[PDB]
């Protein structure tokens, strides 16, 4: 039986974390739906998301929340990235001026055992594409190009995306600190 | 600090073959029958009173919101029992009960006493489905009534829907049971003197259940037994989602926690009841 | 459905000049002294145990989290009493207590009995500030000890910090008081037979206080008084922020709610105590 | 003594509602701080703000939340207007293309008596200014020009701003439904 | 016949760099914190009992007057501990403790064991002020509790205020320690087998301390060592005002007297603790 | 709170005719023989050492000043015993002893065991004056020596002058008796199990006498007798000038105080010993 449970309602995040942390027999999976607080800071939202997901499932839980801070929007959306891609789908490439396309793709894991909340944060420098390209992946992957690379997260496979994305450095930090 | 399923299985076989294991079934045992738990009742009481169900929840505890419901109008509690009877003991809840793996695994064992705190005929009804016969005991007239010789006695600890005077739901009915003078209270305290219990689908939120296990330790500590002998007779608490505080409170009362797999709640309970056989 | 301050003022004068009004003071009465209420204690217990204070709160009720604290290590409860003694009865809490308008207005009246459920010397200390003298009664040895002739007896209902065996904080200590056999329990039930009470700064969250007012109605209903005469002797519940459910539960127990102005909590209480004079 | 309490931590909203509903002796004022949920819909946020403010103050409470839906951003920010003016102060006039400056200034009151939540919503058509002008008022008033008017909310006085703003129609609806 | 400060300084450096020097702190070490010594307690006990403080002093010794206090009324000793905790560990005694030169000079050294006979958190509190961490050991549960690896263990030899059962103040509690069976007694007698002690601010008036150094010589004399080798391991007794009889009694027990300058008591001790470094 | 002479006289007759009363005689019993008490010895030790007798008294207690005397020079304690022999057992102290009314009234009764803590032959010498015969028991060789059949055994509890190794005067000799292993210690603790004692002319200043009565209550309290039966066997403490603290300390140890008339000390004791007959 598992001792840690990764809670997400997003079935595309589920197949990413099962691609690397899938063979760990100490990790279970839950699908409880939580409501995030209104703040652009990633550290504040992921810390209030774990206390709201432990209250739902009542087991040691691991939650995940991201950020897409943009220099042209002075850090917007930040942790408000979920309603931007709902509203501005590929017009988000158009509302940003050409010449200052730089942005940061941040991502955070927070595991709560019922007594303590520990936040792990990784981060990837990049720049917003001039137009959306690529088919693979999911939300905002056709618009983000990492630094040095020419391609998007959507144009790369799941092994190649996790060699650039924040989750590929968060697998090893979550496995080491939890013994998965 | 917590038993697993394979660790607790030889401990439950020993108490069952000696005839000293008694199941205690809660509201989570009738959850696969699509019945309300203690939270969906309050969502239904708030709709009748004109409350939003999230605003009604923050004015008091479960006992106190039902006390407020019962005194809102005359005959308001009688209507609730009628509505619960039509919803809890409906024919589609009967049909989900034969194909339920927990109720089949419960009735496959040859119990002698079963305690429940839920108002539905789905624990004795599970015994009728397996060809066995049961005897519901809820009031004083049931205990003095005629039974057969060797029949599993199902003790409806909080009452039955066909005897609406026995249902304890409001706060005043929980305070009336603090005297421990009701016939289900007197039968429970005498069975607790000699038997191990198995809590399935029940969470210790009733302050009269916790008060009975409190006062069994006042007999246990005053009898001045050793460290070895006062810890010999244990009770078992099967729960998917016990927190961090409640398992250590119950270690005082010789209650061990059996951690079940929370991914599938119904199959984890059914494998526990099949491991006793 | 709820008394205001000017409506309840002639009702409190009549019971006070007959000598049949007794104050009952809670944890909100020591809130202007910058002391913790029942929530800032749990925030301090969670820091010692290594919990975050928001995660520790969702594992049980107030009685159950203090029970978990006291059994975490040996002598863990004794340390809490020592720490509370230095924080609650400190010299800067003494200095805020002479200039507090509630404690001056309380001591200006010539009471005979005061009940409190908080662990601090700021209710009898308010009487010493006004030149009056008080008599703290918490344990069995205090009731049989010598007092003076006509001195206000302050009944520490939940215990005092200078007698750490009398403090009821954990869940096992609340269950020990359910027998209603302690000397503060026996004195309360006899004063409730003949006197009106005034609840100031107290919210009915203790299940042993609510159980005493429950069993006074079992004497009231069995005595078969009329509609007029069973509703004659009332108790009063001054509260800024009572909800929508709790005032109707307490109407069963002859407890009327006095709505105070929630903009300034300290001045609303002080105008109530000055209207009794 | 009051029977309704208007809860806000914003001292500039306090002097607006006391300018019209100030002489009502049935209205009190509280300053409890609540945390909003992450959603662009105004109706969803103001309804979850009243249940979170009744839990704080435990009296019949009236809360207020706004929206600044913009056509060029497909409705963004919506009820996410609080972290935009923190991040983009007057660059918000620059991130929006000239020629499609139209936007809606929405605003909502929700009063909760402890049993029911009733939402009153008013709304003002307008357009974002080409640059921030005006000194009066507070957050985002130098950037919003109502329809027909040439001036901003910042350029107009408090009597003139409430003849255009959503709160000037929400005074009369709150007074009538509550008897203030 | 008596060491000075400069003579005893190289003798204390040698035992400290070998890790075989242990401080023993008395009631005079907390005198700059404006705390009572053994005489101002008796002046406070006489005020409670109704005695004049000069008449109460001539009816018995310090142990016997506190025994008379504790049996005057029930719960009279519990109140004293509560009052002592308010006055010894107050916040203004904390503020005098960071700027005290003795407590800074004590915590600057890297001790491993410190013994105290006073009921206050100002010896381990001095170690927390210097960034170091300490471990208070007073009862049996403290010795078997968890500590860290290399942390200075502060042995509260006469008890602590947060564990009121460990305080030895009355005559019956000194007689209970004559068996040398308490956990601070057993730890002291084993450390005395191998270590030099430094008595600071302590006067040998306790007949259980003097009895421990008595019975270490019964091991020393029965082992039949020479004149040279039985006098090798010394203990040190820093005192401003030792008389004419007591330094010669303690020469029997290998205790040397360090004469400190009596004009400024606090600066003389601080120069001794800085000379060890 | 204190027995008089006529009240205590029937209580002493009952214990004497049952053979369960044993006298315990102190230094005040030899005061009419013009002998030093514990204060005139120290005045004589201070003259030898070169002290003024008022300055020598303020450097320590009685045990500690004699310890300082004995280590001032070699053979300094042997000389003291020789000097005491010449002055305590002189011929003019013999002549005052036949005409003493206390020593005549003591020897008129038919005792079986007498305990003394003074170094003089005036208690067994009083028995030889009345024609009776006594048996002095001070050391191990005396207990195993030959006696007659029914002869009053005088137990020299602190030693005798004709056996100078048995005299306990210095502090190191009192600490050697704290083990309660000496033959007078073992005989006292067995007689205290079954007999009432009568303290005449003795003041409880010896911390080894007080420690024996302490540890008899540790047997008395652990045996869990009632309130009535644990207070049945009393001891008696005849004293002209007991203070206000010491009679209440000794009530713990079942020791009752007999107040004698302080105007004439010798005649008050003699009327007590004649009332036993
Ligand atoms: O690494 C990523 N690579 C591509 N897209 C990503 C990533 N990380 C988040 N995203 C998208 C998903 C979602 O549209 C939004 C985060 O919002 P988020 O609240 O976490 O998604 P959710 O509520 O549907 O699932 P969950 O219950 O785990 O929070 O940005
Ligand atoms: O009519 C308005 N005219 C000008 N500015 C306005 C208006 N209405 C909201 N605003 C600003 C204020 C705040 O910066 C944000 C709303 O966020 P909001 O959460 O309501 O402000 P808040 O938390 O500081 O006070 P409150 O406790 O009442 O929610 O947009
Ligand atoms: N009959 C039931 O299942 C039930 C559920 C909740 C409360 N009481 C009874
Ligand atoms: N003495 C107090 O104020 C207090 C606070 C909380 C709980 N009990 C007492
Ligand atoms: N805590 C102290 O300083 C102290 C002083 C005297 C006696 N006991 C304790
Ligand atoms: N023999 C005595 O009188 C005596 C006096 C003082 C001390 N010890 C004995
Ligand atoms: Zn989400
Ligand atoms: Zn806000």
């Amino acid at each position: 039986a598992p001792t840690w449970f990764y809670n997400t309602t997003n079935s595309e995040k589920l197949r990413e974390l099962q691609h690397v942390l899938g063979g760990s027999a100490k990790l279970g999976y839950l699908t409880a739906k939580v409501t995030e607080i209104l703040d652009v800071d990633l550290e504040t939202v992921i810390r209030a998301k774990a206390i709201a997901a432990y209250r739902a499932v009542r087991v040691p839980v691991i939650v995940e929340h991201g950020a897409l801070c943009i220099d042209a929007l002075n850090g917007l959306p930040g942790a408000l990235v979920k309603p931007f891609w709902e509203s501005l789908d590929t017009r988000l490439c158009e509302v940003i001026p050409a010449g200052q396309r730089t942005a940061r793709a941040r991502g955070a894991l927070c595991y709560c055992d019922g007594r303590e909340r520990h936040v792990l944060i990784e981060e990837t420098e990049g720049e917003i594409a001039p137009s959306a390209r690529g088919t693979g992946g999911f939300h905002w992957d056709p618009i983000f190009i990492p630094k040095g690379q020419t391609r998007t997260f959507a144009e790369m496979s799941l092994d190649e995306k996790l060699s650039f994305s924040p989750l590929g450095r968060l697998h090893t930090r979550l496995r080491t600190e939890l013994g998965l | 600090t917590t038993l697993t399923l394979s660790e607790a299985a030889p401990l439950l076989k020993k108490e069952f073959r000696e005839g000293r294991l008694i199941p205690f079934l809660g509201a989570g045992f009738s959850k696969p029958l699509k019945l309300p738990d203690g939270s969906q009742l309050i969502a239904s009481l708030a709709k009748t009173l004109g409350f939003e169900p999230e605003l009604f929840d923050m004015h008091g505890r479960f006992e106190q919101l039902a006390e407020f419901f019962a005194i809102s109008a005359p005959n308001r509690l009688q209507r609730l029992v009628y509505e619960m009877s039509l919803s809890f003991d409906s024919a589609e809840a009967e049909a989900l009960r034969e194909k339920s793996p927990m109720h089949r695994a419960l009735a496959a064992l040859d119990w002698r006493t079963i305690y429940t705190t839920n108002y539905d005929k789905h624990v004795e009804g599970a015994l009728r489905d397996a060809g066995k016969q049961a005897a519901v005991l809820a009031s004083f007239a049931d205990f003095q009534g005629p039974r057969a010789r060797d029949v599993c006695e199902v003790i409806k600890f909080h009452g039955t829907l066909d005897q609406p005077d026995t249902i304890v739901l409001t706060e005043s009915s929980y305070f009336q049971r603090m005297a421990l003078d009701a016939p289900p209270d007197q039968r429970l305290r005498a069975d607790l003197l000699a038997n191990s219990f198995l809590f399935i689908g029940y969470s210790f939120s009733d302050t009269n259940i916790r008060y009975i296990w409190y006062r069994m330790n006042q007999l246990r500590e005053q009898s001045q037994l050793g460290v070895k002998h006062s810890q010999a007779r244990r009770c078992f608490f099967a729960t998917h989602g016990a927190g961090l505080v409640q398992p250590d409170i119950l270690q005082q009362w010789n209650i061990d926690v059996i951690q079940l797999d929370p991914t599938d709640k119904s199959a984890s309970v059914a494998r526990l009841l099949e491991s006793i056989a």
